[PDB]
RNA sequence: UACUCUCCUUUACAAAGAGAACGUUUAUAUGUAAUUGUAUGUUUGAUUGGGGCAAUACUAUAUCUAUUUAUAUAGAAAAAG
C-alpha cells in the first residue's frame, strides 16, 4: 500500500512535463515524462502562472542532447529510453583477450620523497610523477605521500589546473599502449620535443673539430 | 513506493494493449494519465469549430 | 548533315575476366561476396575463420551436413 | 573496401558505395559478423544491430553487491572447431579485490 | 499493422471502406436500423475515441489541447495568422452547404411554376399516337396514371387491340 | 519533371524542339481525363468537409464536429486533396496549351482554300459514327444486341393475335392454338 | 543552361476555376 | 516452349587426357531433358493450382512482375519500395548520414 | 524489463524513426508566422553548424519553440517553408565539406 | 546467368509500335515531348512495367516513323534512335536515378524542384553521358566535365583539385611504390600512376569492354 | 575505418579554441583475406568515435596555439551552440574561426 | 550402454594478460568423465567398375579384361589451357 505516492522527480517547471526518469536519476525504460500536477491544472491556469518570455525558456528544445545528463543524448529521442550503451561500453568487448597491459598513472607527490635504494627521488613536492598503478594505490596513496593528478586535485592544492587526461582512454593491447605512451610523451613531457633538446648533441662545434 | 503495489501480472491489461499510451509507466506505476471526458472532447473540439 | 566521323567499334586491349572453366570467376554484383570473401585462401576457409570471430549472431552458419541438401 | 595501396582519407566513398559483402553490412550500421549469418530476418538484423543489448546482471539490481560499473554478462556465440557447431556461453567481467585507501576514513 | 487507415473517412458515405464481413442477405426492419446506426457509431465511436486521445496527450505535453504551443498562442494574441492554410471550419461547411439547399429550394418553386407553363401548353385532351398497341397491349395500370393529363377516358380498352380512336 | 510539353529539366542538354505549331489536336483523351480528374478534386473536397449529421439520437453528441480528427483532415487536405488539384491542374494546362495551338491552326488554315472545307479538313467523321451517336440513322450494319428486332430482321419475332379477357380480369391472352408437342419414341 | 523553348507558358496557364465572366 | 538450358557436365574436374573433341561438348548450353524440366518446373506451377489459365511462375523474375507487387491498389501510397527500389542503385544519403 | 516502452517490431522499423521520405514537422506556418519565427534566430548563428543527429536518434521536430533553430529538423523544415513562402533565407546553406 | 544485382540496367521494353500506335490513336499528344509521365498517365504503360531503369525504345517492325516525334525516354535502341532522327525528331535519353524516377512520375507531390542527383557512375558511363544514345549529359560531359582542373598535372587529372603543389609523387612511400610499380609493369607510358593489383570483378566497375561507338 | 562522415567540434584545453575536425571515409580492411582481430576491433572502435570520441585520446593540432597535443574536449554540437551563441562578436574571432 | 580411431555447450591440464590480491578473459588444446550422430547395400561372409564372349536374353549365370576415365560445390590454375 502506498500512502503518499511520491511526486515525479523533476516536476519543477510550470508548463511542461518533468523530464523522464533515469535522466533525472530513476528507472530507465520509459521515454515520455508525465506529472499529474501539470495535466490536471487547466490550460488557462498553466497560461496564467507563466508569461510568454518564460515558456520560450522551457519550451526550449535541446534536441539531441539531454539538458540534465550533461554530454549524453536525450533519452526520450533514443531508440529506447535506456542509457547510451555505446558511450558506457564495458572495457572488454565480447571476444577480445584481456591484454590490457600495465599502466602508469600520474600522481602529485605531497612530500619530498627520496628513495634510499636508487638514492634518487621518487618525486619532489607538488610535482606530478607517472608512477605504477600498484605503487600508487598500495604504497604512495595510503601513506600521505601522494594523491592522484586529477583536475580537481590540482584545484585543491594550489596548482595551475593541468589535464593529464588521467585514464581518458585505456589501451587494450601493448602496442595499442605503446602508441598511447607516444601521445602522452608529447603532451606531458614536452621538453623532449624541442628544437633545443633535439640538438644538445650540437650546440657547439661538431665534435671532430675540438681540442683534446 | 513509486511502483504499482501489485505483481504486474495482475495489471497486464495496461502494458500490452493500447493502454501503453494512456498510462503513466514510469517505474511501473500503472496509473492512468489525464483523460478528458466526452463532455469535454466535444466542448474542446466544437469551441474550436473543428 | 554533320560530317563528323567516328570509328565503327571500340577495340580495348582488355581481357575477359570470366573463364567458363574457372570456378569463382565472373562479374559479381556490387554487394555479392567478392571472390573468396572471408575465405582467407583456404577451401571453405570462411568456416574455419568463424571460431576466430569475436562474437557471432545467434543464427550463424552452424552445423549443417548436406543431407538432402 | 578499396584495393589501392595508399588510400588517403576523403569526404565520401571515392569509388561509389563501398562494394563487397561485408561493406554491405557496414553500410547499414551492423557489425562485420553479420557476414556469417545464415538467416538475416528483420528480427535478425534487429537482434545483431545492438538496438538493445541482450545482456543482463547476475543478481537483481536491488540485491547487487559487487560493484559492476557498466557491465552485463554478455553471451558470446562461439562456433566450434573442425565441425562448426554453434554454441553460446555467458562471459562475465573480471572482479578484482578492490583493496583501496580511501583517505576520508583514514584506513584501507 | 498497416490497414489503409488513410481510407477510413475518405469514403463518400459512412458505410464505405469499413470492412464488415458480418452481413446478411435480408437485414430486417430493426436489423437495418441497427445497421445504419451501427456504421455511424463506429464512425463517431472511432472519432471521439481518437479525439480524446489527441486532446489528452496534447494536454499532458503541457500544450493546448490542439497542439498549439506557446508560439501559436503568442501569435494569435498579436493577430498574425499562425496557420498557413486555414481549412474551412464547421461554420463554413455547415454554411457552404446551407445556401446550396437554399438555392435549390428557391429553384424548385422557380421551376414548379415553370413546368405548368408547358403542361398547360399541352392541348391534347385525347391520347397521342403512342396510344397505339399494334405492337403489344397497353398497360392498364399506367393509363390510370395518365388519365389526369386528358379529358376523354383512357383506361377503357376493348377486348381487341386498340384501333386508335 | 515532364508532365507537360515544356520538356523536363533533362533538357539540360540544350535539346531544342523545332518544326513546331505543327499539329492540330482536339485533346480528346485529355479532356476525358480532365472531367475524370475534376470529379476527384470535388469528390475530395466533399470528404474533407464531412461533418457529423447523426440522424440517430444515440450518438448525436458529436453532431457539430467534422468526421475526421483535426490532425488527419489537416493532413489529407495536404496529402491527397492538394495533390489532386495539381493533378487536375496538369490536365488543365496540357489542354489549355494545346488549344492555343489549335486557335492558331484554325486561323491560318481557314483562309487558304475554304471556310467550308476547313472544318471538314479538321474533322473526324468516320462513315459509321451514326452507329454510336444517332443509331436511328445507322442502317449499314445490324449492331443491336437484340438483333431479332432490327427493322431489317423484325420479321423473325411472331406477331401473336392477342386479346384481352375481362372474365379473367383484363389479362391479355394470346389466341394462338398451341401445337400438339412431340411425345414418344 | 537556361530553357530557351517554351520559355514563357509557365505563367500563362490554368486560370483556376474560371470566374463569373466565363 | 521454355528450355531450362544448362552447361556441360564435366567442365572443371578432369581435363588432361580426356578426348580432344569431347572436352568441348562441355561448353554448350544444352537443354536439360524434359523429364527434369517438368520436375523442377513442378514446384513453380503450384502457385495457383486448379486455375487452368494462370501460367507457371518463371525461374527468373521478369521485369514486369516485380513491379506487379507494387502495382497493387494498396501499395500506391508507399513512395519507397515502389517503381523498383531494391533493384535500384544503392540509395544516396545526406553527407552527414551516420549511425 | 517487465515493461518495454516499445515492442521490438517498433525498435526495428526505422521508418517510423528515421527522417527518410517522412515529414517531421506537422505545422505549416503562414507568411507572417515565419518572419516572426526567424526574428528569434540570433545574430552569430549559421546553419553550417547544427548537424544531422545520427540514425539512433529519433527524427522529431517538436515545432517552433525556444531555441528551435538548434533542432536540426525544425531548422531545415522552417528553412523549407521559407522557400514556399518566398521569405529570404539570410543564413548560410549546408556546407558539404571536402 | 541472368541475375539482377543492386543497380543492374534491366529496362522494360516499350516497343516503338506501341508508342507509334498511341500517338495516332490520340492518347499521346505529338507536340509535347513525350516523357514517361505521359506514357504512364495516359494508360499506355501501367505501374507494373515502369521499374528503375525506366524503359527502352525498341524499333519493333517499325520500318518508318511518319511525323517529327520527340521523346525523353531511357536508352532507346540504336535503330529506334535513327528512326526518330530521320523524321526530324529527337531523342534525349534521360537516365535518371531512382530519386529522379519518382519525381518524374508523381510531380504533383513535389511543389518545387527538389534537386536531382546524377545517376550511378555505371549509368553515366553508358547512357547519361554517351552521345550514342544522346544522353542528356552528352552535352555537359564534353562541355564541362571531361576537362581536368586548370592546375592538375598528369597524375592528379582525376582529383577534384590537385592534392599537391606538384604533379610528382609527394612522399617517399608514394614514390618508392611508384618507383617500383613503373618497373613492375614493364616501363609503360602511363604506368607511373600506381594501380591496385586485384580486380574486384564488380558490375559497377564494368563498362562496355567491346561494342560499337 | 569510418564508413560514414562525421565532424566533431573539439575544444582545446590550452586556449579553449573550438576548432572542428572531421572524420572522412577510410575503407574497411580487406575481407578477402579476412583477419578477425583487425576487423572486430576496427568496428568496436568505430562506435567509440561515433559516440563523440568516448574512449580515445583526441590528438589534433590546434589552430590558435600552433601545436599538437592531447587536451581536446569533444563538444556535442548543441553544447557548441551553447558556447558559440554565447560569445561576444569579438571573441568569436578569438576562440572560434 | 560401450571404447585408440567422428564431434560442442565441459567446469580439468598448460600459455598469456593484470607490480600476477586469488574470482575473468583469451589462446592452444580437444577427455567417452561427452548425454551428438554414424556403425550399409546387395547376393548369405563376397562383391560395387566398363567392356566382351556365351540364342545382339542375363539372376550375378559362366568366363574373363583395362589410362576406358569418378559430375558439383570451397579451395588450386585468370584468356582458348
Ligand atoms: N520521397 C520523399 O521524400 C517525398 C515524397 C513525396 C513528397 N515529398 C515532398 O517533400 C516535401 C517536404 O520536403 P522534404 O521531402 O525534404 O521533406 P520534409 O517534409 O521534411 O520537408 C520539410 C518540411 O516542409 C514542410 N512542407 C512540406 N510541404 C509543404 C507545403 N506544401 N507547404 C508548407 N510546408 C510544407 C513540412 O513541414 C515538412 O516536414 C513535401 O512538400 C512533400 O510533398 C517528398
Ligand atoms: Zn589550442
Amino acid at each position: 500500500v502506498a500512502p503518499w505516492v511520491p511526486p515525479p522527480r523533476h516536476d519543477v517547471k510550470v508548463t511542461m512535463p518533468p523530464p523522464p526518469g533515469g535522466e533525472v536519476g530513476g528507472s530507465y525504460g520509459v521515454s515520455t515524462g508525465y506529472s499529474d500536477r501539470l495535466a490536471r491544472t487547466p490550460y488557462w491556469k498553466r497560461m496564467a502562472l507563466s508569461t510568454y518570455a518564460l515558456r520560450m525558456k522551457e519550451n526550449e528544445t535541446r534536441y539531441p542532447m539531454s539538458p540534465h545528463r550533461e554530454g549524453e543524448y536525450d533519452l526520450r529521442y533514443t531508440v529506447t529510453a535506456y542509457p547510451d550503451h555505446i558511450k558506457h561500453r564495458p572495457l572488454l568487448e565480447i571476444g577480445e583477450a584481456h591484454q590490457i597491459p600495465t599502466i602508469e598513472i600520474p600522481v602529485i607527490f605531497l612530500v619530498n620523497l627520496w628513495d634510499e635504494e636508487r638514492l634518487t627521488w621518487f618525486g619532489r613536492q607538488y610535482e606530478t610523477v607517472y608512477v605504477n598503478r600498484n605503487v600508487a594505490r598500495e604504497e604512495l596513496l595510503p601513506q600521505r605521500y601522494a594523491i592522484y593528478a586529477t583536475e580537481e586535485a590540482y584545484k585543491l592544492l594550489g596548482l595551475p589546473v593541468v589535464n593529464h587526461s588521467i585514464h581518458e582512454e585505456i589501451p587494450k593491447t601493448p602496442h595499442a599502449y605503446k602508441k598511447l605512451l607516444e601521445k602522452q610523451s608529447y603532451t606531458e613531457e614536452r621538453w623532449k620535443y624541442t628544437i633545443e633538446y633535439l640538438f644538445r648533441k650540437y650546440e657547439a662545434d661538431p665534435p671532430e673539430l675540438q681540442d683534446k | 513506493a513509486r511502483r504499482v503495489q501489485c505483481p504486474t501480472e495482475w495489471v497486464h491489461f495496461r502494458m500490452h494493449t493500447k493502454d501503453k499510451l494512456k498510462y503513466d509507466f514510469q517505474d511501473l506505476a500503472f496509473r492512468k494519465k489525464f483523460e478528458y471526458s466526452y463532455e469535454d472532447v466535444v466542448a474542446n473540439a466544437k469551441d474550436m469549430c473543428s | 548533315a554533320s560530317q563528323r566521323w567516328l570509328p565503327l567499334q571500340t577495340l580495348k586491349p582488355m581481357g575477359h575476366n570470366w573463364s567458363a572453366a574457372t570456378r569463382s570467376s565472373g562479374v559479381r554484383g556490387p554487394h555479392m561476396q567478392l571472390m573468396q570473401e572471408r575465405l582467407d585462401q583456404k577451401g571453405f576457409g570462411w568456416k574455419r575463420k568463424s571460431r576466430s570471430l569475436w562474437q557471432q549472431d545467434v543464427a550463424t552458419a552452424g552445423f549443417r551436413p548436406h543431407r538432402y541438401f | 573496401f578499396s584495393t589501392f595501396a595508399l588510400n588517403p582519407e576523403t569526404s565520401r566513398a571515392p569509388h561509389g558505395p563501398p562494394r563487397g559483402l561485408i561493406n554491405r553490412y557496414i553500410s547499414m550500421g551492423l557489425p562485420p559478423w553479420a557476414a556469417w549469418c545464415n538467416r538475416v530476418n528483420r528480427h535478425a538484423l534487429y537482434r545483431m544491430s545492438d538496438v538493445s543489448p541482450r545482456s543482463f546482471l547476475p543478481k537483481a539490481p536491488h540485491e547487487m553487491d559487487v560493484i559492476w560499473m557498466n557491465e552485463r554478462v554478455r553471451e558470446r556465440v562461439r562456433t566450434s572447431r573442425q565441425v562448426q557447431h554453434v554454441y553460446r556461453q555467458l562471459k562475465y567481467p573480471f572482479v578484482k579485490t578492490g583493496i583501496h585507501y580511501s583517505d576520508t576514513l583514514d584506513h584501507w | 499493422g498497416f490497414t489503409m487507415k488513410y481510407k477510413r473517412g475518405t469514403g463518400l458515405w459512412d458505410e464505405d471502406h469499413v470492412n464488415d464481413f458480418d452481413a446478411n442477405k435480408y437485414l430486417s426492419a430493426r436489423s437495418t436500423m441497427r445497421w445504419y446506426y451501427g456504421m455511424e457509431r463506429l464512425q463517431t465511436r472511432n472519432n471521439m475515441n481518437a479525439r480524446r486521445a489527441t486532446q489528452s496527450y496534447n494536454n499532458n505535453m503541457g500544450l493546448h489541447h490542439s497542439g498549439r504551443g506557446a508560439f501559436e498562442r503568442e501569435l494569435e494574441r498579436r493577430g498574425i495568422q499562425v496557420d498557413k492554410y486555414p481549412l474551412t471550419t464547421t461554420t463554413g461547411a455547415a454554411r457552404v452547404a446551407e445556401m446550396v439547399l437554399l438555392r435549390r429550394q428557391e429553384l424548385e418553386a422557380h421551376a414548379k411554376k415553370a413546368m405548368e407553363s408547358q403542361r398547360q401548353a399541352r392541348r391534347r385532351d385525347a391520347p397521342s399516337e403512342w396510344y397505339d398497341e399494334t405492337e403489344g397491349p397497353l398497360n392498364p395500370r399506367f393509363l390510370a396514371s395518365m388519365q389526369s393529363n386528358y379529358t376523354q377516358v383512357i383506361t377503357e380498352l376493348p377486348s381487341s387491340p386498340v384501333t386508335g380512336r | 519533371s515532364g508532365a507537360v510539353g515544356r520538356g523536363s529539366f533533362h533538357s539540360v542538354v540544350a535539346g531544342a524542339n523545332p518544326r513546331r505549331i505543327p499539329t492540330y489536336y482536339n485533346s480528346a483523351y485529355e479532356l476525358i481525363q480532365l472531367h475524370r480528374a475534376h470529379r476527384e478534386v470535388t469528390r475530395n473536397f466533399l470528404v474533407r468537409d464531412k461533418v457529423f449529421d447523426n440522424k440517430f439520437p444515440g450518438c448525436s453528441l458529436a453532431n457539430g464536429l467534422f468526421k475526421m480528427v483535426p490532425n488527419k483532415r489537416g493532413n489529407f487536405h495536404t496529402r491527397e486533396l492538394t495533390e489532386s488539384i495539381r493533378h487536375r491542374t496538369i490536365w488543365g494546362q496540357r489542354i489549355q496549351q494545346q488549344r492555343t495551338i489549335n486557335a492558331a491552326i484554325l486561323e491560318d488554315a481557314t483562309k487558304v482554300l475554304s471556310p467550308a472545307q476547313m472544318e471538314d479538313r479538321f474533322s473526324y467523321r468516320t462513315p459509321d459514327a451514326a452507329a454510336y451517336f444517332s443509331p436511328q440513322e445507322y442502317t449499314a450494319a445490324n449492331n443491336w444486341p437484340n438483333y431479332w428486332q432490327h427493322p431489317t430482321e423484325k420479321h423473325v419475332v411472331p406477331k401473336p393475335r392477342w386479346r384481352r379477357e375481362p372474365e379473367l380480369g383484363g389479362i391479355t391472352r394470346v389466341r394462338d392454338a398451341v401445337a400438339t408437342p412431340i411425345a414418344d419414341y | 543552361r537556361n530553357r530557351t523553348q517554351h520559355v514563357l507558358d509557365w505563367m500563362n496557364y490554368d486560370g483556376n476555376l474560371p470566374t463569373h465572366n466565363s | 516452349s521454355r528450355v531450362w538450358v544448362a552447361l556441360g557436365g564435366k567442365m572443371r574436374r578432369r581435363r588432361i587426357g580426356r578426348q580432344i573433341d569431347v572436352k568441348d561438348m562441355r561448353y554448350y548450353w544444352r537443354p536439360i531433358e524434359p523429364q527434369y524440366q517438368r520436375l523442377y518446373m513442378s514446384r513453380l506451377r503450384i502457385k495457383d493450382h486448379s486455375n487452368k489459365r494462370v501460367q507457371p511462375m518463371r525461374l527468373r523474375a521478369t521485369n514486369n512482375d516485380i513491379g506487379q507487387a507494387s502495382s497493387l491498389k494498396e501499395w500506391e501510397r508507399s513512395s519507397d519500395r515502389k517503381y523498383g527500389a531494391a533493384l535500384a542503385p544503392p540509395k544516396k544519403r545526406d553527407f552527414e548520414f551516420r549511425v | 524489463s517487465t515493461y518495454n516502452e516499445k515492442s521490438w517490431l517498433e525498435k526495428a522499423r526505422w521508418g517510423a524513426f528515421t527522417k527518410g521520405s517522412r515529414p517531421v514537422m506537422r505545422q505549416r506556418y503562414s507568411a507572417a508566422a515565419l518572419k516572426e519565427a526567424l526574428e528569434m534566430v540570433p545574430e552569430g548563428f549559421e546553419t553550417c553548424d547544427v548537424p544531422r543527429p545520427p540514425q539512433r536518434i529519433r527524427a522529431q521536430s517538436e515545432g517552433v519553440v525556444g531555441r528551435w533553430y538548434t533542432n536540426y529538423w525544425t531548422l531545415h523544415s522552417v528553412r523549407y517553408q521559407c522557400q514556399l513562402a518566398g521569405v529570404e533565407w539570410q543564413f548560410g546553406e549546408r556546407q558539404r565539406p571536402r | 546467368p541472368r541475375n539482377r544485382y543492386e543497380g543492374k540496367a534491366s529496362f522494360s521494353r516499350l516497343s516503338l509500335s506501341k508508342l507509334l500506335w498511341a500517338v495516332d490513336t490520340g492518347r499521346l499528344n505529338p507536340n509535347e515531348t513525350i516523357t514517361l509521365y505521359h506514357l504512364r498517365n495516359a494508360k499506355v504503360i501501367a505501374d507494373r512495367e515502369v521499374v528503375w531503369p525506366g524503359m527502352v525504345l525498341l524499333a519493333g517492325n517499325v520500318e518508318r516513323v511518319p511525323y517529327p516525334l520527340h521523346i525523353e525516354l531511357q536508352n532507346a535502341s540504336a535503330k529506334a534512335i535513327q528512326l526518330l532522327e530521320e523524321a526530324g525528331g529527337s531523342f534525349t535519353n534521360v537516365y535518371m536515378s531512382h530519386e529522379g524516377l519518382y519525381q518524374e512520375l508523381h510531380p504533383e507531390e513535389f511543389p518545387t524542384f527538389m534537386e536531382q542527383e546524377l545517376p550511378e557512375r555505371k549509368g553515366l558511363e553508358n547512357f547519361a553521358t554517351n552521345s550514342r544514345k544522346r544522353g542528356w549529359l552528352a552535352q555537359w560531359y564534353e562541355d564541362e566535365s571531361r576537362y581536368a582542373h586548370p592546375g592538375a598535372g598528369r597524375r592528379t587529372a582525376h582529383y577534384i583539385r590537385p592534392p599537391t603543389d606538384r604533379d610528382f609523387p609527394a612522399t617517399i612511400e608514394e614514390y618508392e611504390l611508384a618507383k617500383h610499380h613503373q618497373k613492375w609493369h614493364l616501363n609503360q607510358p602511363g604506368s607511373a600512376t600506381v594501380l591496385p593489383w586485384h580486380s574486384l570483378n564488380t558490375a559497377d566497375m564494368a563498362r562496355r569492354s567491346a561494342g560499337r561507338l | 575505418s569510418n564508413r560514414f562522415f562525421q565532424k566533431f567540434y573539439l575544444r582545446c584545453g590550452n586556449c579553449s579554441a573550438i576548432q572542428r575536425s572531421a572524420q572522412g571515409y577510410q575503407p574497411i580492411a580487406n575481407p578477402i583475406l579476412f583477419k578477425s582481430d583487425e576487423h572486430c576491433r576496427n568496428y568496436h572502435d568505430e562506435q567509440r568515435r561515433a559516440a563523440g570520441y568516448s574512449g580515445m585520446v583526441v590528438t589534433c593540432r590546434c589552430h590558435r596555439c600552433e601545436r599538437v597535443h592531447s587536451n581536446w574536449k569533444v563538444l556535442d554540437a548543441q553544447q557548441f551552440l551553447d558556447a558559440k551563441l554565447r560569445m561576444t562578436p569579438e571573441e568569436r574571432a578569438q576562440r572560434l574561426w
